[PDB]
RNA sequence: AUCAGACACCAGAAAAGGUGUUAGUUCAUCUAGACAGCAGGACGGUGGCCAUGGAAGUCGGAAUCCGCUAAGGAGUGUGUAA
RNA sequence: GGAAGUCGGCAAAAUGGGAAUCGAUUCCCACUGUCCCUAUCUACUAUCUAGCGAAACCACAGCCUGGGGAACGGGCCAGGCAAAAUCAGCGGGGUGGCUUGUGGCAGCCAAGCGCGACGUUGCUGGCUCUUCCUAUCAUACCGAAGCAGAAUUCGGUAAGCGUUGGACCCACUAAUAGGGAGCUGGGUUCCUACUGAUGAAG
RNA sequence: AAUGCCGCGGAGCUAUCAUCUGCCGGAUAACGGCUGAACGCCUCUAAGCCAGAAUCCGUGCCAGAAAGCGACGAUU
RNA sequence: AUGUGGAACGGGGUAUUGUAAGCAGCUGCUGAGAUUAAGCCUUUGUUCCCAAGAUUUG
């Protein structure tokens, strides 16, 4: 049982947003 | 003037942690951006109003709770001069009403800019914004705070006076005696060690005499002390119960006790003093008692005689200054008050219960008590109604009689 | 958005389906814990609701408002003809529950019981139990087996009685027949009395004792289907889900009224058990007229307080409650006054013809 | 108020089962059992 | 009850017979208690807890050190100033008054705004008076006429605070 | 003078009536009251733990001396009955066919002189002549209706409301040949039968009466002796 | 100022208190294996409780004190329990 | 504290037929004529159910008609009669012809001094002041 | 891990807290006896001076010196009206 | 009992009426199932039966949870599940892992890497409805506080159970805590679900 | 006489407008302790243990798998 | 499916209403008359009817 308040899997839009904002945030920090 | 009604101050941190946990906890707390612009207004309107009526309600609470020192008796409000300066307690109130209306004026104008939030975040910092100017605001009274909670401790420790009834002020030298005659007149437990000025504080206690209660006040021995002392007679319709060292067993000269005493009589005007030869068992005094009022009763103080005749004395200078043949049974005149301790007192139903189960368990019988010729029928029960008639109507001791008779005429008709 | 104006839930979660009860007699779902302290006893009895009346009794509970005062109560009159013992059940306890192992007969079996088995008695031949009738009078050595089974393996015991239905003055023939357990003693205790209990009959007087607290179990009445109006006492896109109050059956369901007290149990070839201490006047607990649709009491009848379910003449199970609840009025004496026998159809006035003849003229009649 | 499902209300319910309040219903049961 | 009753009771009777070994006990067992609270709560009183762990941890830090060294609708969406009025200026988002700070002295006054000279952001709202950052303001300097610069967001901030150009 | 509370109610006089041969108690509540009473004379009188019409107010509902009792319409035959066994032989019984009730509200009786409520019918003011063998005369008490329970009644001494004028108060204790005093019970309650139940030798009051009331009482009923 | 009602049955095995500021209750308790309570005549009010094991003997008296515990009022003035004095061996 | 204040006893379950915005008739001698019921002490919380009371019980009164000086205070008042049919507990089924009840205060002592009428003995035992106050009690 | 992990630059919360564990880095004393533990000493000028009802190191204002040493701080806390 | 209902005397009963202010409004009296609070009675329909006998609509159909980048859907993924044939009801189904409790300017430090953390100092919409969450108003149990007692404040576990009646106001109440997922007023000029009822069958 | 109008009106239905009924066993959370190391002291915790909330799980109560089952009776 | 069998009526009890028509002389017959199970109780009362037709079942 996940026996968890939050899902640990994660959605699609998720998982492709933080490729997209992690990037960015080397950008900004360079 | 019952002080210990006043709720208990938080410090400036408490303060700020309820408040804020209140507004969390009580208020919704989940909000998007995509909702209408006019949700997220009110959103965040609700919580810097939700603060700023939870900040003004506490406040509140302590400008009520708090004695107004002048709408108070005279005595009190003195009283409350020398313990903690009217100035200072004055000027700690009026900065916390003054923080409430800040509080209130901070709240109302960034109410009022939040009607003209455009995104969610410019929102976010108005109540950010006004929720920290609260709170700034709030963190300014550290030390108004912090002083009134020591008042307010210091407050519910004193005791209960009453000028309006009848009171009989005792004041003297310091272990002078008086503390032993407060103790043995009023149930009071006043503390007595060889410590000087143990009474640092004034202490009342009732005494009932003469089918009245009387509030003696024992005040400090003659500072802060002093001050209070004096202040107690100042205002406070009773009479004085000064207490001299006749053999000066209490470590003060019998002199300058009269010397002392002469110099109060200014403010012990209007009043019955008491020339008390205080350790009796343990010139000058000609003065004193050429006033007269002054009452010269011996107190032996090591053998505690005479404090029930000064007591006494006064109590009454002080209410000065303000054909049916009754039957009774001759066992009545022979009987032994119901006292428990006694073996020879009879038991009563009281004490049946506690042995039977007590309040709710034991039936207490009725019929246990009844003038009968037996007391084996003691329990039956009596028929009360046969074939549509009551057996009551027809109880008669001597309703045998009626029925022979009877008897005689039914066989009058059948014959 | 949250529910404005709140209220309690308009029914109870824990008496759905309702639906019709699948039986029509009263079923024990919980027979009080056995114990090997105490030998033998019965648990439960069955009686018919013949109807209600009212009594007067003095109420002598310390610490009430009312204490030492006469009081009215509505009692409700069950009349309990003696049961015939004619089997007994061994349940074993198995990892999946008890297990009826075996079941034993009594050899002589009345038309009553016999009744049970058939839809039609007049057409049957009549076949039931014959064979083992015939089985029981040549060899018992068989049947002593099956005791020694009981008594060996089972861990509880139930006898199967029925009830004499033919006593009571109702238009039905078949006898109720259901199993009591025997709680108490050890098994080859309670086998040794349901044996020795064979084919005689056991009664009310022996059950129950006129102060105890018993569970009355049995089906209500029946008031048909019924809209969520009174049914249930009603004033975001989803499906409909079972909380919500719906209109279907009312009524006909199983029941269980806990904590019961019996304030009587009279004897019917007794002519006084209508009469108390505080009435005399020689009188039956059937009122004036006979019981408005179910007819005379001649038999056994208990009185208890309160109402019971389900309407007139139908079965009820007199259960000893499963657990011990000492509350003062469990344990409290009765002492009946009053007992009111006047006519229930209509607005009666006379306790007994007897009575009214005096106060009446003389009828031409 | 505490509720029947107290845990001490099941204890003094215990308790009173546990003396003579039970008593009563202990030879109550042998009354029948006996006759 | 007079005055100090409880210690007059502690006086007279003393304290509770358990009160020294129990607190003993709780405050040898308080160094468990902490390191509990900290790997068990969670939400807003863990944060304020690891926030005011860090602050005493920071302060029992510096006073060792100072410990060791002594041994050693057309409207405006912007706060404005006071045909050509075409958009609403709301007389809520107008302010009047605002905290110029000195950069020599380094005080802070409250200060009526004199005018409003120009917006960086736009020189449009100048003439609406609206208030926005990096906006050069002149205010009176007389209790010190000079211009400042705001130093925030009127429209956030809602206080207009601003350091003076000297 | 005693101090006594039924339950924890200052009102004694409603819920006890007391005479010179008798007490009554109410039935059901706490016998604590009927404990006190049996404590101070269990040894001279019965004390009757005893209910009228099943209920508690028996002190104002019933009006007795120490010759006869009466009870009102509503007194059930059980406790009539039940009155009638307890109460010694001497003491006589009566059922008073009264449309007031109230008994120890429009009675105030004492052993031999009765004042009653001024529109109480003829024939229960004879029958209270013949059961209580008193004289009966109609008359309010400082303009009040209710004597039984704004007066309270002894052989020695009696009490009235303050409200009463000086010359009302000669007029009353004229008419009844016992000295009278207008006081209290019950710190400042006027209601002085409901506060207070006295014979000729014993006084109880409820335990709210001030010190200077129980000296009233004590004063006017001479009962240090 | 209301005197604590001890009573020892089953020989110490079972301890029933009463009386404990005035207490109407009865505080009963049932010691653990290998522990007997006792009275001691040497000192008055004055409990013992003897045996083999440690934790037997201890986890009673801790029994005893939780269970005689004071509720709802001010402990720093109502001192009114029953607390343990001396731990020690028998020998 | 006016919720069951100076009771004395419990009182038992009753019918109730005076709910709020009754009128009823005042039965002290203090003066007031008439009486508007406004609430009824020690209702709970339900849902569209209108407060109502019954004999003995203590409700908050308006002085419709009456003597001024009476007025302008919502004060207690003690129903002491209801025309609707209730049972007593002896079984006896009981209804005055008319809703009377008097001004009573918060602790439970009236303002009058004799009350004009019957008196239920529920009424008056729930409350000794009306029973010591009343004239004749049914 | 009494709401573990399988996550995927662990990037939003993120700054950090923990008497949880395993590894390291830099400084410390240690058979001239290490840390801890129990036994004891922890002083006398001196109750240093203003400060006070009462303050003797410990309500409170600058230090805070000395005879002895192996060491006893005008004193780390509790506590005492003192 | 007598408009306490509703935005409101809509509709009935008094037979509709008495006085005021500008037909309307208000007031007092009067009446009554609008309401507390629904219950009962009658006829018709609905139900079944004999006869007759349509239409709209129709890719195919028919359970829910999480995901399927979106539009989440019924078809796809992973699960719960899943047993013929049916009857009568009622109508449900035709966009940040956001966010929360601690404001803006300047200076002093300074663990450390020109910054520099905490600190520190300077100033001005309402009527009824099923369920869920805890972020708890009350009830249960605890800790702390000048907490003597009573009453009370704050904080912890806790959502089992309650959280009203009237025009922010005034009462009751132990309390009148906060939120998520059929209807009307003033304001701008088939199938499936749910609920009951049968029902072939080892 | 389309229930002409009125009074009473059994039976049935019904009314917190009437009456009755609504119970006990474990495991825990906050929290209070026992023994006891880690760390030669201490420690409610690490291994273990005790007490402990209207909480959770059962008992009780309702339904009875229409594809879960047992015993008994007869068997054309 | 021949039985303490059932049914239709009848009597009695119990209830509802209120004292009938008629005979008469408001009064008497007359607390009478009418109704009473259609979801009231009872029956040595009379009469009547049933030891039958079909269907499915190893």
């Amino acid at each position: 049982v996940s026996l968890k308040k939050k899902s640990k899997r994660r959605t699609t839009r998720l998982r492709s947003r933080i490729e997209k904002k992690a990037a960015e945030s080397k950008r900004k920090q360079k | 003037a019952v002080f210990k009604n006043i709720t208990p101050i938080p410090d400036v941190n408490t303060f700020l942690d309820v408040v804020l946990s209140r507004t969390q906890r009580k208020t919704p707390t989940v909000i998007r951006s995509g909702f209408k612009i006019s949700r997220i207004r009110g959103f965040y309107g609700r919580k810097v109003k939700f603060t700023q009526d939870t900040i003004t309600e506490k406040l509140d609470s302590i400008l009520q709770e708090f004695p107004k020192l002048n709408d108070i008796h005279p005595f009190h409000a003195d009283l409350l001069n020398i313990l903690y300066d009217r100035d200072h307690l004055k000027i700690a109130l009026s900065q916390l009403s003054t923080a409430k209306h800040l509080v209130e004026n901070v709240a109302r104008d960034y109410i009022r800019l939040l009607k003209y939030g455009d995104s969610l975040y410019r929102c976010k910092q108005l109540k950010r914004a006004a929720l920290g100017r609260m709170a700034t605001i709030i963190k300014r009274q550290k030390s108004s705070l912090e002083f009134l909670e020591q008042v307010r401790q210091h407050l519910s420790r004193l005791p209960a006076i009453d000028p309006n009834t009848r009171t009989l002020l005792v004041c003297g030298y310091p272990n002078v005696g008086k503390s032993s005659f407060m103790n043995k007149v009023t149930r009071a437990q006043v503390d007595v060690q060889p410590y000087a000025f143990t009474t640092k504080s004034l202490f009342v206690g009732h005494f009932d005499y003469k089918y009245l209660r009387w509030q003696v006040i024992d005040t400090p021995g003659i500072n802060t002390i002093e001050m209070q002392s004096i202040t107690a007679m100042a205002h406070l319709r009773s009479a004085v119960l000064y207490f001299m060292d006749l053999s000066e067993m209490c470590g003060y000269s019998v002199a300058a006790q009269v010397k002392l005493y002469h110099s109060i009589k200014p403010l012990f005007a209007n009043k019955v003093t008491i020339l008390v030869l205080n350790k009796i068992d343990a010139e000058l005094l000609q003065t004193i008692i050429d006033d007269g009022n002054v009452k010269v009763v011996q107190t032996s103080c090591v053998q505690d005689i005479g404090v029930m005749d000064v007591r006494t004395t006064a109590c009454e200078a002080l209410l000065a200054a303000r054909a049916r043949p009754a039957c009774i049974p001759d066992s009545v005149k022979t009987r032994r008050a119901y006292d428990a301790n006694d073996p020879n007192r009879r038991i009563l139903a009281r004490d049946i219960e506690a042995a039977n189960g007590g309040a709710g368990v034991y039936n207490v019988e009725l019929r246990d008590k009844y003038i009968l010729q037996d007391p084996s029928w003691k329990y039956d029960r009596m028929p009360e109604l046969l074939d549509g008639k009551n057996v009551a109507d027809f109880v008669d001791p001597e309703i045998e009689a009626k029925l022979l008779a009877l008897d005689e005429e039914e066989e009058r008709l059948e014959r | 958005s949250h529910c404005k104006f709140e209220q309690p839930r308009h029914g109870s979660l824990g008496f759905l389906p309702r639906k019709r009860a699948s039986r029509q007699r009263g079923k024990v779902k919980a027979f009080p814990k056995d114990d090997a302290s105490k030998p033998v006893h019965l648990t439960a009895f069955l009686g018919y609701k013949a109807g209600m009346t009212h009594i007067v009794r003095d109420l002598d509970r310390p610490g009430s408002k009312m204490h030492k005062r006469e009081i009215l109560e509505a009692v409700t009159v069950i009349e309990t003809p003696p049961m015939v013992v004619v089997g007994v059940v061994g349940y074993v306890e198995t990892p999946r529950g008890l297990r009826s192992l075996t079941t034993v007969w009594a050899e002589h079996l009345s038309e009553e019981v016999k009744r049970r088995f058939y839809k039609n008695w007049f057409k049957s031949k009549k076949k039931a139990f014959t064979k083992y009738a015939k089985k029981y009078a040549e060899s018992t050595q068989s049947i002593n087996r099956e005791l020694e089974r009981i008594k060996k393996y089972c861990s509880v015991v139930r006898v199967l009685a029925h009830t004499q239905i033919r006593k009571t003055p109702l238009a039905q023939k078949k006898a109720h027949l259901m199993e009591i357990q025997v709680n108490g003693g050890s098994v080859a205790d309670k086998v040794e009395w349901a044996r020795e209990h064979f084919e005689k009959t056991v009664d009310i007087k022996s059950t129950f004792e006129q102060n105890e607290m018993i569970d009355v179990i049995g089906v209500t009445r029946g008031k048909g289907n019924e809209g969520t109006t009174a049914r249930w006492g009603t004033k975001h896109p989803a499906n409909v889900q079972w909380t919500v109050a719906r209109a279907g059956n009312a009524g006909y369901m199983h029941r269980t009224q806990l904590n019961s007290k019996i304030y009587r149990i009279g004897a019917g070839d007794d002519a006084k058990n209508a009469s108390t201490d505080f009435d005399a006047t020689e009188k039956r607990i059937t009122p004036m007229g006979g019981f408005v649709r179910y007819g005379v009491v001649e038999n056994d009848f208990v009185m208890l307080n309160g109402a019971t379910p389900g309407p007139v003449k139908r079965v009820l199970t007199l259960r000893k409650s499963l657990l011990t609840h000492t509350s003062r009025k469990a344990l409290e004496p009765v002492s009946l006054k009053w007992i009111d026998t006047a006519s229930k159809f209509g607005h009666g006035r006379f306790q007994t013809p007897a009575e009214a003849k005096q106060f009446l003229g003389t009828l031409k009649k | 108020t505490s509720g029947p499902r107290d845990n001490n209300r099941n204890k003094w319910a215990k308790k009173h089962l546990k003396k003579g309040k039970r008593a009563k219903n202990s030879n109550f049961s042998k009354f029948l059992k006996k006759k | 009850p007079q005055n100090e009753y409880i210690e007059e009771s502690i006086r007279k009777h003393g304290r509770r017979f358990d009160h020294e070994e129990r607190k003993r006990k709780k405050a040898a067992r308080e160094a468990h208690d902490a390191s509990l609270y900290a790997q068990k709560t969670r939400g807003i009183k863990a944060k304020l807890y690891q926030e005011k762990r860090r602050k005493e941890k920071i302060q029992m830090k510096k006073t060792i050190k100072q410990h060791e060294e002594r041994n050693a609708k057309r409207m405006i969406t912007k706060a404005t100033f006071v045909k050509y009025e075409r958009f609403i200026r709301p007389m809520a988002l107008r302010q009047k008054k605002a905290n110029v700070t000195h950069k020599e002295l380094g005080v802070t006054m409250q200060l009526p705004i004199i005018g409003v000279k120009k917006n960086p952001q736009s020189p449009t709202y100048t003439q609406l008076g609206v208030l926005t950052k990096g906006t050069v303001i002149e205010v009176n300097v007389s209790e010190l006429g000079k211009y400042a610069q705001i130093t925030n967001n009127p429209e956030l901030d809602g206080c207009v605070n601003a350091l003076l150009l000297t | 003078a005693l101090r006594a509370q039924f339950e924890n109610s200052n009102e004694i006089g409603v819920f006890s009536n007391l005479t010179n041969s008798y007490a009554l108690v109410a039935l059901g509540g706490s016998e604590n009251f009927y404990s006190v009473f049996e404590a101070e004379l269990g040894d001279v009188v019965p004390v009757v733990h005893t209910t009228i019409g099943g209920t508690r107010i028996i002190g104002r509902l019933t009006c007795g001396n120490r010759k006869g009792l009466l009870v009102p319409s509503s007194t059930t035959d059980n406790e009539l009955q039940h009155l009638r066994n307890s109460l010694p032989d001497p003491v006589k019984i009566q059922r008073v066919d009264e449309r007031l009730s109230a008994l120890g509200n429009i009675v105030a009786c004492n052993d031999y002189v009765a004042l009653v409520h001024p529109d109480i019918e003829r024939e229960t003011e004879e029958i209270i002549a013949d059961v209580l063998d008193v004289e009966v005369f109609r008359q309010t008490v400082a303009g009040n209706v209710l004597t039984g329970s704004y007066c309270a009644l002894s052989n020695q001494g009696a009490l009235v409301h303050p409200r009463t004028s000086i010359q009302e108060q000669d007029e009353l204790s004229s008419l009844l040949q016992v000295p009278l005093v207008a006081g209290t019970i019950n710190r400042g309650s006027d209601v002085i039968g409901a506060g207070l139940v006295v014979n000729d030798w014993c006084a109880f009051a409820g335990l709210d009466t001030t010190a200077t009331e129980l000296a009233v009482c004590e004063s006017i009923f001479k009962l240090q002796d | 100022h209301f005197p604590i009602n001890i009573n020892l049955t089953e020989n110490g095995t079972v301890v029933e208190i009463r009386n404990f500021l005035g207490e109407r209750i009865t505080r009963v308790i049932k010691c653990l294996p290998g522990v007997t309570v006792s009275i001691s005549s040497a000192v008055k009010d004055e409990i013992i409780l003897e045996g083999n094991s440690l934790e037997n003997v201890s986890q009673s008296a801790a029994n005893i004190k939780q269970i005689c515990n004071v509720r709802n009022k001010d402990i720093r003035k109502f001192l009114d329990g029953i607390y343990v004095s001396e731990r020690g061996n028998i020998e | 504290s006016r919720g069951r204040g100076a009771a004395s006893g419990t009182k038992y379950r009753m019918t109730l037929g005076l709910p709020v915005q009754a009128i009823m008739n005042c039965a002290d001698n203090s003066g007031a004529k008439n009486l508007y019921i406004v609430s009824v002490f020690g209702t709970g919380a339900r849902l569209n159910r209108l407060p109502a009371a019954s004999c003995g019980d203590m409700v908050l009164a308006t002085v419709k008609k009456g003597k001024p000086d009476l007025r302008k205070k919502i004060m207690p008042a003690i129903v002491v009669r209801q025309r609707k049919a209730w049972r007593r507990k002896d079984g006896v089924y009981l209804y005055f012809e008319d809703n009377a009840g008097v001004i009573v205060n918060p602790k439970g002592e009236m303002k009058g001094s004799a009350i004009t009428g019957p008196v239920a003995k529920e009424c008056a035992d729930l409350w000794p002041r009306i029973a010591s106050n009343a004239g004749t009690v049914v």
